[PDB]
DNA sequence: TTCAGCAGCAGGTACTCTTATTCAATATG
RNA sequence: CCUAAGAGUAC
DNA sequence: CATATTCTGCTGCTGAA
C-alpha cells in the first residue's frame, strides 16, 4: 500500500519533489536537498557547552588580554596585535557564530550536538592533516583575514539551487544554513588556528574537498524517492502501555477514527 | 516549443551530471558502438562498449545532449561537453 | 470578527456572509481560549501579497492547484483570515536545513 | 493553386550512420522522400525552399533502439488543387466520356457534360478531339478551366474540371 | 521471428483517452455482425459465418489468416464485432451511475432540473474537476421532485422568470437488482422504469446540461451508458472447451432471438418482460459476475462464470497479475550458498544456469573474433552461444546447425550466447522488501547447482542457507547493462539511504574471527603471516615489520589486519571508559590504515554509522570498499580455519 | 470495506 | 501541526524496536498524507481518489470501478505516472528517463 | 481540439474555404505568425528557380520556349534526381504559362497587390490568370464577386496587363 | 519468473527505467500493434504485405501509428472496449503539462 | 437513507 | 429545543508438488 | 488444456 | 442406441414534538 502510494513521487530538476500531477510535495528534498546516502552523523560544536567554554573555543580579541591569541599561532602574531579592520573581522565572526548558537538552540530543544549532516568536517581536516605533515610547531603561515573570507566565499559557493532570483535564493539559504552553521563552527579562526594549525595551501585544500563533497552530496534530479521512502519504511517495519510496531503503523497509514490506546500528554 | 526551450544563458539546473544521466549517456553510447558508430576516441585496444563509453566520457567526445525536463514541459538543453562529472 | 459565547443559531448563521467586500468571520471563545500559533507544532505562517504569489507561481513554474492545500477550516486558516486561492508561507525549523520554505494555497 | 507552407518531417537514423556527414544524410533522406510527392492534406509537395539551412533541430535518440529521430522544418512548394478554381491548362487527353487536360503535375478530367453544346466530342479526327464550329481543342492546345470536384488519392490526386462558365475554353 | 516490418510511424503513448462507445461508432468499428449463437457450422470442421467465432474477427486456428487483415495469428490484434440488442439494457457498471443522472434530470423533459437561477447552482456549476461538480450537483437536485416551470427571479424573489420547464413530477427511483422502480409521488404510483424512455430522456440532454454533469460532448455522453450495440471481443480475447465468455455471448445472443422472436410473432406482455430481464441479466454477468445480491449466473459445469470485471481485478488479474507484474524471460531461480572466496560484487552462478541464460551481444569489428570463437563452441558446452539472429529476422539456433555448416558472422547480426564471466546481473531475494534486495552482481561461472554470492551481502537480501531460493535476471541489451552496471551495482548500494549508513558489513564467522584475531594475546608467526598477507589479493608486496622482533619475531593480529586496511584511512571511536591507553583494548584507533588499538567486531566491521566500512567508502570509494570487504574476509577466514572456534554444552554451563 | 476492508456500502 | 505530529508518530513507530530511519523519507510520507489540506490515509479511500490519473488509479485498488468511472467522464490521462508507462510498456519518465538524450550535428562535426 | 471523427465544410475556393491549414495566418517556423502567402504563377517560377539555383548552387559546392525547357531539363537533373516527373511536368507547365519575365515586374506587381489591400489567395489568382475585362475577371474568379468596386478593379487590371511582358 | 509488483518497485526505486521497460516489454510481451491519430483505439486494419493501413468508421489511411504496447496491454484495452469502455491511446499532447 | 445511504424517512 | 428505523465476506510475497473433474437422468429421432 | 482443493518451501 | 434439456471495516435524515 504504501509504495503503491508513494510510487510516482520524484525529484525534478529544479530541486521540488513532484507526483505525477506536477503537485510539489516538498519545495527541495528532505527540505535540505541532500541525498540519503551521503550523510553522517556529524557534532555541532556550537549549541552545546558553556559560554565560557564557547568563547575560550572560538572569541579572539586582537586588542585586549583576556581572549586574545598567542603571537607564536600565526606567523603575522605579533603584527596583528593592535590592528582595527581584523578586529572588525573577528567580532563579525563571533556574532555570527553567536546568531548560529542561538538559532541552533531555537530549532533542537534537547541541545543534541549530534546530528546528520552531509560533509563530514572532521574527516576533510584530519586528511589535511595526515596529507601536509601539519608540525603543530611552525607558526601558522595563514592570515586571519584570509580564512575569514574563504569561509565567508565556501559558503557563497555551496549551491544547491542555481536560479537566479529572490525566491530561489533565499531559497537556496535556508537549504544550507544548517550545514553553514557547522562549518562556521568547525573552521573558526581560533580553532584553525590553535586546534588544527591549518597552513595556507591546507587551508585552501580543506575549503576545496568540503566544496567539492558538499555539491557531490546533492540529490540527484530523478530520484524516485517516494519509493525509496515507502521501502525504508516498510522494510523496518518487517524488521519488527501504549501500542507499537505493526499494528501502530497500520493504525497511522489507515488513518483510523478510533483507536486501542489514544493517549495524551499534558506539560 | 521556442517558449519550451528556455535560453542558455539563464539556465538554472546544475552544470553537473547526475547518476541517471551518466549511466543514460553510457548505455546510450555502448549500445550505438556496438552497432558500428563511429568511434571519436582512439582505443588502446579496449573492445568492450561499455569501456568504450567511459573513455569517451572521461575526454568528453561523447557529442550528445541532455534534454533536462522541467515539470511544467519546459527543457534545457545541457552538452555533454559543458556537463561536470564529479562522480 | 465576531466573538461569541456558545453557539449561533443556524437562522443567523445564513445571513452572516454579507454584500461583499464584507466578510464576516465567526469565532467562538471556547476556542480562542488557547493561541494555537504558539503550539511548537505550529511553524510560522505568513500571508502571501498577490504580488509574492504570482512570484512565487513564476518562479517554480506552478499553476493554482499544483501547490500544498489547506483547507479554508483549519484553524490557523481561520486565524489569519485566509480566503481561497490565497498563499500562505509556512516557515520550519527542519533538523536537515535550519530553514525550511513551504507555501499552501488556501481551498 | 501554388503556395509555399511550413512542412515537418520525422526521419529515423540507424546508429551506424552518425558520421560528421549526419547533416547532409538527412538532408538528401528529406529528398527522395517528399519531393514530388503527393498528399490529400497539402496536395503535390513539388520542391524545397531554403535548402541552405534547413532546419534540422537536434535529433532524439529513441531509447533501447539507438535510432535518432530528427523533426526536420522547411519551407515547400506545394500545388493544392481546389473545388471552384480555374486555372489554365494544356490538353492531353480527349474520349468519349471527357478530356484530359495537364495543369501542373496532375491531369484534370473535364467530362462532355461540363461544355457548352456547341463543342462536341469527335472521335473520328486523329487525334480525337472535342470539335466546335469556332474552334477546335487539341493536343497541345491551351485551355482555361474550373476545376469543381477533388477526389484525394494518396498516389496521383484526381480532379475534375469544367468550362461552361463564361469566358471559358480556350484562349 | 517477431513482427515484420510494418510503415506505419512509431510513437510513443502520450495521452490515453477514455470514454464510451456510441452504438454509431461500434456500428462503424465492427468489420461483422453476429447473429448466430453457434461458434461452429453445422460441419463442426469451420468457423460458422455470422457466429460468435467469424473469421472476420480474427483467426481460431494457426493454419489459417484473419479473414479480415490476411495476417497470421501472431499479427492479427483481433478486430471486433458487434450484437444488434433488440431491446436497449442497463450497463451494470452505470446502472447506479444512470441513477444518479436519471435523478438530476427531469425525467419527462430531459432537462436539468435545478438551473443557473438557482443560488446554490451557482456555487455547484463553477466547480472545476467534473466528479466534484456531478457530487454536487447530484445532492442538490435529487431532492427535487417538480421540474419548476416557473422560477422566482435572481434580482430578487418578487417576480417569476419562467424557463422551459414542464412542471411534471419527478419520480423517486431505487434498483431492484438490475431494474430501475420508479414511485411517482400521490396526486404513489410504482411502475419500472424502461430502458427506452430512459435512453430516450438521456439523448434529450442537452450538451450544456450533461457537460455541466461531468460527460463530453465527444467521448461521453450520458446515453451511451445505455446498451444498444454490445462489441463482441475478437477470438484473442476469449480463446478456445469454449471459454467463458463465448459461453456468456452465446447465451445473450440466445436471449436476444428469443425476445426478437417473442416481439415479432406477437406475445403477453408477461413473456415480453421476462425475455428482456433474461437479456439485461446475460449481459450484465457477462460484464459483471459479482453483482451484489443477484444470484451469481453458473456455468455449464456448476461453476460461476468469469466476467470480463472477474478478469480485470485481483492478484491474478490483468493489471496486477499481467501488466504491473508479469513473468519474464531470461531469468533463473535456485537456492543459495554462502562463499568466503568471492568478491561482494560476484555472484557464484551454476554452469548449467549460465548454459540456459543468454546475452545478444551484437557482431561488431572489436569483437567479431571471440563471438565467432563461442559459435564454433555451440549451446552443449561453456562458455558458448545459443543463437545467431539475422538483420533479417531469421533466428540459426547453434542444435541442427552443425549439419548445415559454419555460421559466418555479419556486423550487425546479434550472438545470444551464454552468460560469461562479469556479466552485470540482477539478482533478488523475494518478497524483495527494500532496493537493497535487489541488486546487480558480476557473474562467476561455478560448477554446483547453487547461486553463490558473499556473506556480506546476506544482510541486505535477508538471506540465509537453509534452504532460501533466489532469483536472478539478465539485460538483453547494452543500454540495460550499463544502467544495471552504474546503478544498481553492489558496491554502490554499500551506504543505504534508507538510515544513511552501511548495509552490508562483516557478520557471522568472519566477525567472530576478526574479534579473535584483533586481541593482544594473538600473535601470528612468520610463516602464517606470510600466508594471511598473500591471502590479501592488493597487498603491496612489502612484509610489516613484526612488532615484535626479538628474541623471536612476532606479528601481531591488528597488524596484519591493518594490510586490508586502504591507505589513509582514519578512525577514532571511544566507547565506555576508553582512554587513549586502552587497557581492556576496546573503543577503536586507526590512523593512516594501521590499527593504533582497540579489538575490532561488531561495531568497527558491521553495518553500522562512522564504521570502518562508512569511512572508507566516503573516503575511497564503493570500489575500495567491496575490496576491504574481500580482503578482510579473506585474511580473517584464513586465521580462523587455521585457529579454528567451535562451541558446545561445556559453554552453557556454570 | 471491501471486502474485505461491501463497498461502502454494499 | 497534524503534519508535524505524524511524523513524530511515525518516529516513534520506527524508533520503539531501535531502529534508525533518515528524516527524509518519514518527512516524505507524512508530506504525502497532508499535502491535499487533510489527513490523507494510504488506502483505497485517500491516496486512490485523487484526480492523478486512471491507470495508476486501478492498479492500486477497485481497478474496474476506477475504469468505469473514467470512461464516463472522459478522463484524459497524461501517461505522466510511472504506472502507466509500465502499463503501455514504455519509458517511464524516471530516473534515466527524466530526461531525453539529443544528439548534436555542431558538436559530432567539432570532434572531427 | 481532439474531436474523434471529422466534420467541416467541403473545400471550395469560391466560398474561400481553402482548408483547415490553409488559412489566413499560419505559424512560421520560427515561432511568429505570417499571412498565409498565395504564389501566383509567376511568383511561384520565380521562388522554383530560386530554389533550384540555391540548390544547384549549394551541391556544387558540396528566353524562347525551346531553350528554356532544354536549360530547365538540365538543371533539373542537375539538382535533383528520380522521381521528379511530376516536377519536369510542373516546370515546363511554368514555364508555359508565365506571365511575368524577371524580378522587376514580379516585385512591381506583387507591390502593387499588396497596395490593394485584399486577400492573398485572390490577389495570386489575379496573377495567376491573364484576364481580358474587369466582369470578365469577376467571373472567371468567383472569389473576386463584390470585394473591390468595378473602376478600381479596372485600373489595377489595366497596370497589371500593362505590366504583362511577353 | 514472476517479475512482481514489488520487484518492479525495488527497479523505480533503483532508477534504472531502461531495464524495467526491457523486463516488462522484451523478455515478456512486446506486441507492435496499429491506431490512427483519429480514434485512439486500435481498430485499424493493417495488411502489412500489401502496406495498406485503413480504420473504418473514421475513412482514414495516412494518419496511421505504431505502438509497442504489451500483449496484456492490449488484451486488457480489448476487454474495456468489450465492456463499452474507450481507450483511445493518442500520440501527441492536447494539454499543457 | 436507503437503506443504505429507511427512507427517507422509515 | 429534540431523537429510532439496516446490512454486507475477502483477506502479503515468490516457489514446489499432488489429485479430482468439469451435472446426471430422461425423452426422442 | 482449464478450474477447484489440498500438502508443503523461504520470509 | 446417441444427443438435447432441466476475526476486521462505513453511510446518509427528516419528519413530527
Ligand atoms: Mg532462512
Ligand atoms: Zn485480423
Ligand atoms: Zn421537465
Ligand atoms: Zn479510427
Amino acid at each position: 500500500r504504501l509504495v503503491k502510494a508513494l510510487e510516482d513521487i520524484m525529484v525534478h530538476y529544479d530541486n521540488t519533489t513532484r507526483n505525477s500531477l506536477g503537485n510539489v510535495i516538498q519545495f527541495i528534498y528532505g527540505e535540505d536537498g541532500m541525498d540519503a546516502a551521503h550523510i553522517e552523523k556529524q557534532s555541532l560544536d556550537t549549541i552545546g557547552g558553556s559560554d565560557a567554554a564557547f568563547e575560550k573555543r572560538y572569541r579572539v580579541d586582537l586588542l585586549n588580554t583576556d581572549h586574545t591569541l598567542d603571537p607564536s599561532l600565526l606567523e603575522s602574531g605579533s603584527e596583528i596585535l593592535g590592528d582595527l579592520k581584523l578586529q572588525v573581522l573577528l567580532d563579525e565572526e563571533y556574532k555570527q557564530l553567536v546568531k548560529d548558537r542561538k538559532f541552533l538552540r531555537e530549532v533542537f530543544v534537547d541541545g543534541e550536538a549530534n546530528w546528520p549532516l552531509p560533509v563530514n568536517i572532521r574527516r576533510i581536516i584530519q586528511n589535511a592533516q595526515q596529507t601536509f605533515h601539519i608540525d603543530h610547531t611552525k607558526p601558522s603561515d595563514l592570515t586571519i583575514k584570509d580564512i575569514v573570507l574563504g569561509v565567508k566565499d565556501l559558503q557563497e559557493n555551496l549551491l544547491v539551487l542555481r536560479g537566479k532570483n529572490e525566491i530561489i535564493q533565499n531559497a537556496q539559504r535556508d537549504a544550507v544554513t544548517l550545514f553553514c552553521c557547522l562549518l562556521r563552527s568547525r573552521l573558526a579562526t581560533r580553532r584553525v588556528l590553535q586546534e588544527y594549525r591549518l597552513t595556507k595551501q591546507a587551508f585552501d585544500w580543506v575549503l576545496s574537498n568540503i566544496e567539492a563533497q558538499f555539491l557531490r552530496s546533492v540529490v540527484h534530479p530523478g530520484e524516485m524517492v517516494g519509493v525509496l521512502a515507502a521501502q525504508s519504511i516498510g522494510e523496518p517495519a518487517t524488521q519488527m502501555k501504549v501500542t507499537s510496531g505493526v499494528p501502530r503503523l497500520k493504525e497511522i497509514l489507515n488513518v483510523a477514527k478510533n483507536m486501542k490506546t489514544p493517549s495524551l500528554t499534558v506539560y | 516549443l521556442k517558449e519550451k526551450a528556455i535560453p542558455k544563458d539563464q539556465r538554472a539546473t546544475t552544470p553537473y551530471m547526475t547518476k541517471y544521466e551518466r549511466a543514460r549517456i553510457l548505455g546510450t553510447r555502448a549500445l550505438q558502438i556496438s552497432m558500428n558508430a563511429p568511434v571519436f576516441v582512439d582505443l588502446e585496444g579496449e573492445t568492450d562498449p561499455l569501456r568504450i563509453a567511459m573513455k569517451e566520457l572521461a575526454e568528453k567526445k561523447i557529442p550528445l545532449v541532455i534534454r533536462r525536463y522541467l515539470p511544467d514541459g519546459s527543457f534545457e538543453d545541457w552538452s555533454v561537453e559543458e556537463l561536470i562529472v564529479d562522480l | 470578527i465576531f466573538v461569541y459565547q456558545n453557539n449561533i443559531t443556524p437562522s443567523a448563521m445564513k445571513l452572516v456572509p454579507s454584500i461583499p467586500p464584507a466578510t464576516i468571520e465567526t469565532f467562538n471563545e471556547a476556542a480562542l481560549v488557547v493561541n494555537i500559533t504558539h503550539h511548537e507544532l505550529v511553524p510560522k505562517h505568513i500571508r502571501l501579497s498577490s504580488d509574492e504569489k504570482r512570484e512565487l507561481l513564476k518562479r517554480y513554474r506552478l499553476k493554482e492547484s499544483q501547490l500544498p492545500r489547506i483547507q479554508r477550516a483549519d484553524p490557523v486558516a481561520l486565524y489569519l483570515g485566509l480566503k481561497r486561492g490565497e498563499v500562505v508561507k509556512i516557515i520550519r525549523k527542519s533538523e536537515t536545513s535550519g530553514r525550511y520554505a513551504s507555501y499552501r494555497i488556501c481551498m | 493553386m501554388f503556395f509555399i507552407k511550413d512542412l515537418s518531417l520525422n526521419i529515423t537514423l540507424h546508429p551506424s550512420f552518425f558520421g560528421p556527414r549526419m547533416k547532409q544524410y538527412l538532408k538528401t533522406k528529406l529528398l527522395e522522400e517528399v519531393e514530388g510527392s503527393c498528399t490529400g492534406k497539402f496536395g503535390y509537395i513539388l520542391c524545397v525552399l531554403d535548402y541552405d539551412n534547413i532546419d534540422i533541430q537536434r535529433g532524439r535518440i529513441l531509447p533501447t533502439d539507438g535510432s535518432a529521430e530528427f523533426n526536420v522544418k522547411y519551407r515547400a512548394v506545394v500545388f493544392k488543387p481546389f473545388k471552384g478554381e480555374v486555372v489554365d491548362g494544356t490538353v492531353v487527353s480527349c474520349s468519349q466520356h471527357g478530356f484530359e487536360v495537364q495543369v501542373g503535375p496532375m491531369k484534370v478530367f473535364v467530362t462532355k457534360h461540363l461544355m457548352p453544346q456547341d463543342l462536341t466530342f469527335n472521335a473520328g479526327s486523329n487525334p480525337p478531339s472535342y470539335q466546335s464550329s469556332e474552334d477546335v481543342i487539341t493536343i497541345k492546345s491551351r485551355i482555361r478551366v474550373k476545376i469543381e470536384g477533388c477526389i484525394s488519392q494518396v498516389s496521383s490526386i484526381h480532379a475534375i474540371g469544367s468550362i461552361k462558365e463564361d469566358y471559358l475554353g480556350a484562349i | 521471428v517477431g513482427q515484420q516490418y510494418s510503415s506505419a510511424p512509431l510513437r510513443t503513448v502520450k495521452e490515453v483517452q477514455f470514454g464510451l462507445f456510441s452504438p454509431e461508432e461500434v456500428r462503424a468499428i465492427s468489420v461483422a455482425k453476429i447473429r448466430f449463437p453457434e461458434t461452429m457450422d453445422e460441419t463442426q470442421t469451420r468457423a460458422k459465418i455470422g457466429g460468435l467465432n467469424d473469421p472476420r474477427l480474427g483467426s481460431i486456428d494457426r493454419n489459417l489468416k484473419c479473414q479480415t487483415c490476411q495476417e497470421g495469428m501472431n499479427e492479427c490484434p483481433g478486430h471486433f464485432g458487434h450484437i444488434d440488442l433488440a431491446k436497449p439494457v442497463f450497463h451494470v457498471g452505470f446502472i447506479a451511475k444512470i441513477k444518479k443522472v436519471c435523478e438530476c434530470v427531469c425525467m419527462h423533459c430531459g432537462k436539468l432540473l435545478l438551473d443557473e437561477h438557482n443560488e446554490l447552482m451557482r456555487q455547484a456549476l463553477a466547480i472545476k474537476d467534473s466528479k466534484k461538480r456531478f457530487a454536487a450537483i447530484w445532492t442538490l437536485c435529487k431532492t427535487k421532485m417538480v421540474c419548476e416551470t416557473d422560477v422566482p427571479s435572481e434580482d430578487d424573489p418578487t417576480q417569476l422568470v419562467s424557463r422551459g420547464g414542464c412542471g411534471n413530477t419527478q419520480p423517486t427511483i431505487r434498483k431492484d437488482g438490475l431494474k430501475l422502480v420508479g414511485s411517482w409521488k400521490k396526486d404513489p404510483e410504482l411502475r419500472v422504469l424502461s430502458t427506452e424512455e430512459i435512453l430516450n430522456i438521456f439523448k434529450h440532454i442537452s450538451v450544456k446540461d450533461f457537460t455541466s454533469l461531468g460527460f463530453n460532448e465527444v467521448f461521453s455522453r450520458p446515453e451511451w451508458m445505455i446498451l444498444t450495440c454490445l462489441p463482441v471481443p475478437p477470438p484473442p480475447v476469449r480463446p478456445s472447451g469454449e471459454d467463458d465468455l463465448t459461453f456468456k455471448l452465446a447465451d445473450i445472443l440466445k436471449a436476444n432471438i428469443s425476445l426478437e422472436t417473442l416481439e415479432h410473432n406477437g406475445a403477453p406482455h408477461h413473456a415480453i418482460e421476462e425475455a428482456e430481464s433474461l437479456l439485461q441479466f446475460h449481459v450484465a454477468t457477462y460484464m459483471d459476475n459479482d453483482i451484489a445480491g443477484q444470484p451469481q449466473a453458473l456455468q455449464k459445469s456448476g461453476r460461476p462464470v468469469k466476467s470480463i470485471r472477474a478478469r480485470l481485478k485481483g492478484k491474478e488479474g490483468r493489471i496486477r497479475g499481467n501488466l504491473m507484474g508479469k513473468r519474464v524471460d531470461f531469468s533463473a531461480r535456485t537456492v543459495i550458498s554462502g562463499d568466503p572466496n568471492l568478491e561482494l560484487d560476484q555472484v557464484g552462478v551454476p554452469k548449467s544456469i549460465a548454459k540456459t541464460l543468454t546475452y545478444p551481444e551484437v557482431v561488431t569489428p572489436y569483437n567479431i573474433d571471440r563471438l565467432t570463437q563461442l559459435v564454433r563452441n555451440g549451446p552443449n558446452e561453456h562458455p558458448g552461444a545459443k543463437y545467431v539472429i539475422r538483420d533479417s529476422g531469421d533466428r540459426i539456433d547453434l542444435r541442427y546447425s552443425k549439419r548445415a555448416g559454419d555460421i559466418q558472422l555479419q556486423y550487425g547480426w546479434k550472438v545470444e550466447r551464454h552468460i560469461m564471466d562479469n556479466d552485470p546481473v540482477l539478482f533478488n531475494r523475494q518478497p524483495s522488501l527494500h532496493k537493497m534486495s535487489m541488486m546487480a552482481h558480476r557473474v562467476k561461472v561455478i560448477p554446483y547447482s547453487t547461486f553463490r554470492l558473499n556473506l556480506s551481502v546476506t544482510s541486505p537480501y535477508n538471506a540465509d542457507f537453509d534452504g532460501d531460493e533466489m532469483n536472478l535476471h539478465v539485460p538483453q541489451s547494452e543500454e540495460t547493462r550499463a544502467e544495471l552496471s552504474q546503478l544498481c551495482a553492489v558496491p554502490l548500494q554499500i551506504v543505504s539511504p534508507q538510515s544513511n549508513k552501511p548495509c552490508m558489513g562483516i557478520v557471522q564467522d568472519t566477525l567472530c574471527g576478526i574479534r579473535k584475531l584483533t586481541l593482544r594475546d594473538t600473535f601470528i608467526e612468520l610463516d602464517q603471516v606470510l600466508n594471511m598477507l598473500y591471502w590479501v589479493p592488493d597487498w603491496d608486496g612489502v612484509i610489516p615489520t613484526p612488532a615484535i622482533i626479538k628474541p623471536k619475531p612476532l606479528w601481531s593480529g591488528k597488524q596484519i589486519l591493518s594490510v586490508a586496511i586502504p591507505n589513509g584511512i582514519h578512525l577514532q571511536r571511544f566507547d565506555e571508559g576508553t582512554t587513549l591507553l586502552s587497557p581492556k583494548d576496546n573503543g577503536m584507533l586507526i590512523i593512516d590504515g594501521q590499527i593504533i588499538f582497540g579489538v575490532v567486531e561488531k561495531k568497527t566491521v558491521g553495518s553500522s554509522n562512522g564504521g570502518l566500512i562508512h569511512v572508507v567508502t566516503r573516503e575511497k570509494g564503493p570500489q575500495v570498499c567491496a575490496k576491504l570487504f574481500g580482503n578482510i574476509q579473506k585474511v580473517v577466514n584464513f586465521w580462523l580455519l587455521h585457529n579454528g572456534f567451535s562451541t558446545g554444552i561445556g559453554d552453557t554451563i556454570a | 470495506t471491501x471486502p474485505g476492508v461491501t463497498x461502502p456500502g454494499v | 501541526a497534524g503534519r508535524a505530529a505524524l511524523y513524530k508518530e511515525v518516529y516513534n513507530v520506527i524508533a520503539s524496536d531501535g531502529s534508525y530511519v533518515n528524516y527524509r523519507h518519514m518527512a516524505l510520507l507524512v508530506d504525502v498524507m497532508t499535502t491535499q489540506g487533510g489527513l490523507t490515509s494510504v488506502t483505497r479511500h485517500g491516496f486512490n481518489r485523487s484526480n492523478t490519473g486512471a491507470l495508476m488509479r486501478c492498479s492500486f485498488e477497485e481497478t474496474v470501478e476506477i475504469l468505469f468511472e473514467a470512461g464516463a467522464s472522459a478522463e484524459l490521462d497524461d501517461c505522466r505516472g510511472v504506472s502507466e508507462n509500465v502499463i503501455l510498456g514504455q519509458m517511464a519518465p524516471i530516473g534515466t528517463g527524466a530526461f531525453d538524450v539529443m544528439i548534436d550535428e555542431e558538436s559530432l562535426v567539432k570532434y572531427m | 481540439r481532439r474531436r474523434l471523427k471529422k466534420v467541416e465544410e467541403e473545400e471550395n475556393a469560391a466560398t474561400l474555404q481553402l482548408g483547415q491549414e490553409f488559412q489566413l495566418k499560419q505559424i512560421n517556423h520560427q515561432g511568429e505568425e505570417e499571412e498565409l502567402i498565395a504564389l501566383n504563377l509567376s511568383e511561384a517560377r520565380l521562388v522554383i528557380k530560386e530554389a533550384l539555383v540555391e540548390r544547384r548552387r549549394a551541391f556544387k559546392r558540396s528566353e524562347t520556349r525551346e531553350k528554356e525547357l532544354e536549360s530547365i531539363d538540365v538543371l533539373l537533373e542537375q539538382t535533383t534526381g528520380g522521381n521528379n516527373k511530376d516536377l519536369k511536368n510542373t516546370m515546363q507547365y511554368l514555364t508555359n504559362f508565365s506571365r511575368f519575365r524577371d524580378q522587376e515586374t514580379v516585385g512591381a506587381v506583387i507591390q502593387l497587390l499588396k497596395s490593394t489591400g485584399l486577400h492573398p489567395f485572390e490577389v495570386a489568382q489575379l496573377g495567376s490568370l491573364a484576364c481580358d475585362t474587369a466582369d470578365e475577371a469577376k467571373t472567371l474568379i468567383p472569389s473576386l464577386n463584390n470585394k473591390i468596386s468595378d473602376d478600381e478593379l479596372e485600373r489595377i487590371l489595366k497596370e497589371l496587363s500593362n505590366l504583362e511582358t511577353l | 519468473l514472476r517479475f512482481g509488483e514489488m520487484e518492479r518497485d525495488c527497479m523505480i526505486a533503483h532508477g534504472a527505467a531502461s531495464f524495467l521497460k526491457e523486463r516488462l516489454m522484451e523478455a515478456s510481451d512486446a506486441f507492435r500493434v496499429h491506431i490512427c491519430g483519429i480514434c485512439g483505439l486500435m481498430t485499424v486494419i493493417a495488411k502489412l504485405n500489401h502496406n495498406q493501413f485503413e480504420c473504418k468508421g473514421c475513412d482514414n489511411k495516412i494518419d496511421i501509428y505504431q505502438i509497442h504496447i504489451p500483449y496484456a496491454a492490449k488484451l486488457l484495452f480489448q476487454e474495456l472496449m468489450a465492456m463499452n469502455i474507450t481507450p483511445r491511446l493518442y500520440t501527441d499532447r492536447s494539454r499543457d503539462f
